[PDB]
């Protein structure tokens, strides 16, 4: 039976694990304690000799503090004593920390916690894997254990969640190095990722759900929401049952080619839902607004590749098929010469629930967009320039060449990623 | 005696085939339990084409449901006559196949083909004289399109003389729900010519268009548009289980229908679609009927047979009728639109007749027809084809697997050859 | 449909033969996902025509 | 913060269920963001468990540690012998 896995390594994975295992249990109706007081259930909760649940996730953290408050919290019963596993000290915005000399102390165990949990599992479909480029950890820890991944599972698929640092703002001031130097990893031992800035639902966040001061937790509800969103057709049923493997067939073109947009509909509070009515197509004309991404991009300035939709609820394929014309019939929007047929759409039958003191409105339909798409060049275009602003100085490197790494391979990363716009704007070209 | 093995594969095939089997079940008057509960004699005599004997009074469906994914067969399971199904009929993989026509006809469909070869031979050596095989799968899918058109080239070979028809669900240019769709059907194109002796093309979009217009349905969901299907499923072998005032059979329309083995592909139609609102209303005569049949509107499949030539056209009528003007508006209907038949098949109409009703209807008629407009439809995938393997994209999901490149290039030929000598065969 | 727009002729026309959800369903699609009762075969209580 | 929203659940009786507007200050006027609940902080057994392990210190337990280590059972404990020869 399908079963995925979640890989959730750093704090920003600890923290998100927070928040979608919490909207698992509550979906599934868990307790959080453990008990159980159509679904299928068995994807994520696996069956204990007492009728008790415990989750497939793996947290890893090098400080212990963000998981021991989970270990003290509420739901301190429902996960496993050995899932949960620290380090006594982080990388500290390290990635040469993160990979080469603090990680190998850990490695082993990690490996061997995931061998056990894969061979609880009997149907494993893949590896979600939750990280941030920003932090030591989150790069250097998810680099080195995905490289081993890709060698000790050829075939299993490695699905990839991560926190791109913002355009503008920064919570950290070397993380141009860490987020480049990840490329590697993310480009080859990957499959698909979901690259999401903080800005952007930020300001997605202030504008429609109208609170105006959000906190983590706020974004962190919502990455949930998309990750229920995305599995839905695993855990339920349908008319369209769509699977990870179907949609990395129809988002990867390329092999140098899988990072898509993530985008949620609709995303607004009681007060707006109480009054405007919530349409397929008005779902799906809200989703295609550039005001709309989880990313700092502008799809107006690129070119659309691929597009997954995920309909959920008391949707229609009629309605949609409305909608998906309609959507074609813009000029506004484009798609390059090659894609003729650029969608591919899943349905899932069970709405949406609310985690109580939430944001989002208790609503009947949803979707979900996966896009991949040529307007995110110019986030990594933005990328390159600042971290040939600041390598032309040597700045910070004393620390990595202190912690073990060569320095050739900043030079390395640098062609590596000119040589990932460069194929995008192949891509771009078009054949008329 | 005749009987006829169903073949089910995919997310597709599945769907519908529960819901075939849900039509005839009906007709044939067996509760979701297993038992008889029907009325007349003519109901339960040659029961035994579909359903095969068992203890208790009870009725089994001769048919093999697979599916590379184990989450629709707990569907199926799941549905009004789940129950009916015999377990060892179920064989499901772990892994789909991502609508990969590659893996599932090579990587993950080769280990599992035996297991539907298995149950097969044991239902083929069941039936004392199978009339033939008959599949109902998908193929924009990975399995249908993929290991389903891989099953039809290993039994051809085992049972050449049976005849086989395929029930397969077309892509529509217009909308589409996958981005690698061209890929599979090109690929799936290739395979079904070369050993298949009619096939059904059917359309998602015009199916839409019928709701929408023909019975101005709001919300017709995906079951709807699978009775229609079943519908005609139904249609096709009415003469088959029941008497007829002129009978006829799976033979007596495939060898009425094809010139040449090449030409094979058919649009199927159905004729006695009105609104819920004015049933009542309604008059019942042969006229409208074929005024209804002929008009391409009604029709299932996405092309106009206007901008085409009719080669052949066969009809089963259904209902106590006699032949008269059953005859003479075929005439009507000839003589009329004289520029969109040939010339060289005279008399290109055939018409049967089988005496029994449907339920709550006194009457049905199923029409299938060989036009040129079919043509039209092959050549948008190729457009959609070339297009998209001119750029070598999505190329490496096929690449890695062990396929060669000459593969999408020999399809490519197949097809535009085939296209060539159809458009040869319009002038 | 009580309201008169958009098709509220077979909305009042069949405005009770369609909705008949028994207070737990939530949703007309799930009810009805399998298939819509009045389609084709109205008054679907008459047997078999035993005339040959 | 985790203990604030995940442990507790959101639980602010102080604070209105619904929003509504404020005339000058041009916002929906109550805000979660802000104000939140101080009631008894974030507690659990760790306290009293701390208590224990260094209150169980200074005591005279001269003693062997064979006396200290086995005791006298309960009866209720004995095992049932469910599965056994004879009839
Ligand atoms: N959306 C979201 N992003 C987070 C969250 N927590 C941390 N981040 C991101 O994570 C980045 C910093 O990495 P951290 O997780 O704090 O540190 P680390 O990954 O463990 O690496 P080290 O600091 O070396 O231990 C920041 O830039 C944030 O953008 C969160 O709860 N939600
Ligand atoms: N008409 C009709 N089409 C269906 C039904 N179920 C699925 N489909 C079509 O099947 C396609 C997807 O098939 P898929 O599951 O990938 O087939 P598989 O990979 O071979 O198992 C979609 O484009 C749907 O339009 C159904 O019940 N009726
Ligand atoms: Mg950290």
């Amino acid at each position: 039976m399908r079963e995925c896995i979640s890989i959730h390594v750093g704090q920003a994975g600890v923290q998100i694990g927070n928040a979608c295992w919490e909207l698992y249990c509550l979906e599934h109706g868990i307790q959080p304690d453990g008990q159980m007081p159509d679904d299928s259930f068995n994807t994520f909760f696996s069956e204990t000799g007492a009728g008790k649940h415990v989750p497939r996730a793996v947290f890893v953290d090098l400080e212990p503090t963000v998981v021991d408050e989970v270990r003290t919290g509420t739901y301190r019963q429902l996960f496993h004593p050995e899932q949960l596993i620290t380090g006594k000290e982080d990388a500290a915005n390290n990635y040469a920390r993160g990979h080469y000399t603090i990680g190998k102390e850990i490695v082993d165990l990690v490996l061997d916690r995931i061998r056990k949990l894969a061979d609880l599992c009997t149907g494993l479909q893949g590896f979600l894997i939750f990280h941030s480029f920003g932090g030591g950890t989150g790069s250097g820890f998810a680099s080195l254990l995905m490289e081993r991944l890709s060698v000790d599972y050829g075939k299993k698929s490695k699905l990839e969640f991560a926190i791109y640092p913002a355009p503008q703002v920064s919570t950290a001031v070397v993380e141009p190095y860490n987020s480049i130097l990840t490329t590697h990893t993310t480009l080859e031992h990957s499959d698909c990722a979901f690259m999401v800035d903080n800005e952007a639902i930020y300001d997605i966040c202030r504008r429609n759900l109208d609170i105006e001061r959000p906190t983590y937790t706020n974004l962190n509800r919502l990455i949930g929401q998309i990750v229920s969103s995305i599995t839905a057709s695993l855990r339920f049923d349908g008319a369209l049952n769509v699977d990870l493997t179907e949609f990395q067939t129809n988002l990867v073109p390329y092999p140098r080619i899988h990072f898509p947009l993530a985008t949620y509909a609709p995303v607004i509070s009681a007060e707006k839902a109480y009054h405007e009515q919530l349409s397929v197509a008005e779902i799906t004309n809200a989703c295609f607004e550039p005001a709309n991404q989880m990313v700092k991009c502008d799809p107006r300035h690129g070119k659309y590749m691929a597009c997954c939709m995920l309909y959920r609820g008391d949707v229609v394929p009629k309605d949609v098929n409305a909608a998906i014309a309609t959507i074609k019939t813009k000029r506004t929007i484009q798609f390059v010469d090659w894609c003729p047929t650029g969608f591919k759409v899943g349905i899932n039958y069970q709405p949406p629930t609310v985690v109580p003191g939430g944001d989002l409105a208790k609503v009947q339909r949803a979707v979900c967009m996966l896009s991949n798409t040529t307007a995110i060049a110019e986030a990594w275009a933005r990328l390159d320039h600042k971290f040939d602003l600041m390598y032309a100085k040597r700045a910070f490197v004393h620390w990595y060449v202190g912690e073990g790494m060569e320095e050739g391979e900043f030079s390395e990363a640098r062609e590596d990623l000119a040589a990932l716009e460069k194929d995008y704007e192949e891509v771009g070209v078009d054949s008329v | 005696m005749r009987e006829i093995v169903h073949l089910q594969a995919g997310q597709c095939g599945n769907q519908i085939g529960a819901k075939f089997w849900e039509v005839i079940s009906d007709e044939h008057g067996i509760d979701p339990t297993g038992t008889y509960h029907g009325d007349s004699d003519l109901q339960l005599e040659r029961i035994n084409v579909y359903y095969n004997e068992a203890t208790g009074g009870k009725y089994v469906p001769r048919a093999v449901l697979v599916d590379l994914e184990p989450g629709t067969m707990d569907s199926v399971r799941s549905g009004p006559f789940g129950q009916i199904f015999r377990p060892d009929n179920f064989v499901f993989g772990q892994s789909g196949a991502g609508n990969n026509w590659a893996k599932g006809h090579y990587t993950e469909g080769a280990e599992l083909v035996d297991s539907v070869l298995d149950v097969v031979r044991k239902e083929a050596e069941s039936c004392d004289c199978l009339q033939g095989f008959q599949l109902t799968h998908s193929l924009g899918g990975g399995t249908g399109s993929g290991m389903g058109t891989l099953l039809i080239s290993k039994i051809r070979e085992e049972y050449p003389d049976r005849i086989m028809n395929t029930f397969s669900v077309v892509p529509s240019p217009k909308v589409s729900d996958t981005v690698v769709e061209p890929y599979n059907a090109t690929l799936s194109v290739h395979q079904l010519v070369e050993n298949t002796d009619e096939t059904y093309c059917i359309d998602n979009e015009a199916l839409y268009d019928i709701c929408f217009r023909t019975l101005k349905l709001t919300t017709p969901t995906y079951g709807d548009l699978n009775h229609l299907v079943s519908a005609t499923m139904s249609g096709v072998t009415t003469c088959l289980r029941f008497p007829g005032q002129l009978n006829a059979d799976l033979r007596k329309l495939a060898v009425n229908m094809v010139p040449f083995p090449r030409l094979h592909f058919f649009m199927p139609g159905f004729a006695p679609l009105t609104s819920r609102g004015s049933q009542q209303y309604r008059a019942l005569t042969v006229p409208e009927l074929t005024q209804q049949m002929f008009d391409a509107k009604n029709m299932m499949a996405a092309c106009d047979p206007r901008h085409g030539r009719y080669l052949t056209v066969a009809a089963v009528f259904r209902g106590r009728m006699s032949m008269k003007e059953v005859d003479e508006q075929m005439l009507n209907v000839q003589n009329k639109n004289s520029s969109y038949f040939v010339e060289w098949i005279p008399n290109n109409v055939k018409t049967a007749v089988c005496d029994i009703p449907p339920r709550g209807l006194k009457m049905s008629a199923t029409f299938i027809g060989n036009s040129t407009a079919i043509q039209e439809l092959f050549k948008r995938i190729s457009e959609q084809f070339t297009a998209m393997f001119r750029r070598k994209a999505f190329l490496h999901w096929y690449t890695g697997e062990g396929m060669d490149e000459m593969e999408f290039t020999e399809a490519e030929s197949n097809m535009n050859d085939l296209v060539s000598e159809y458009q040869q065969y319009q002038d | 449909g009580q309201c008169l727009l958009y098709n509220w002729e077979e909305e009042r026309a069949t405005n009770q033969l369609d909705q008949i959800p028994p207070l737990q369903d939530g949703s007309e699609s799930y009810f009805f996902r399998h298939g819509h009762q009045g389609l084709l075969t109205t008054q679907p209580q008459s047997p078999m025509s035993s005339s040959t | 913060t985790y203990d604030d929203h995940y442990n507790r659940h959101n639980y602010n009786p102080g604070l209105p269920a619904l929003r509504t507007w404020n005339g000058q200050k041009l916002l929906w006027l109550p805000e979660k963001s802000d104000f939140p609940l101080v009631a008894p902080p974030t507690n659990y057994g760790l306290l009293e468990q701390l208590q224990q392990k260094w209150l169980a210190s200074k005591t005279s337990l001269k003693e062997s540690i064979y006396t200290t280590s086995y005791p006298r059972l309960p009866v209720c404990a004995m095992s049932r012998r469910e599965h056994a020869i004879p009839v």
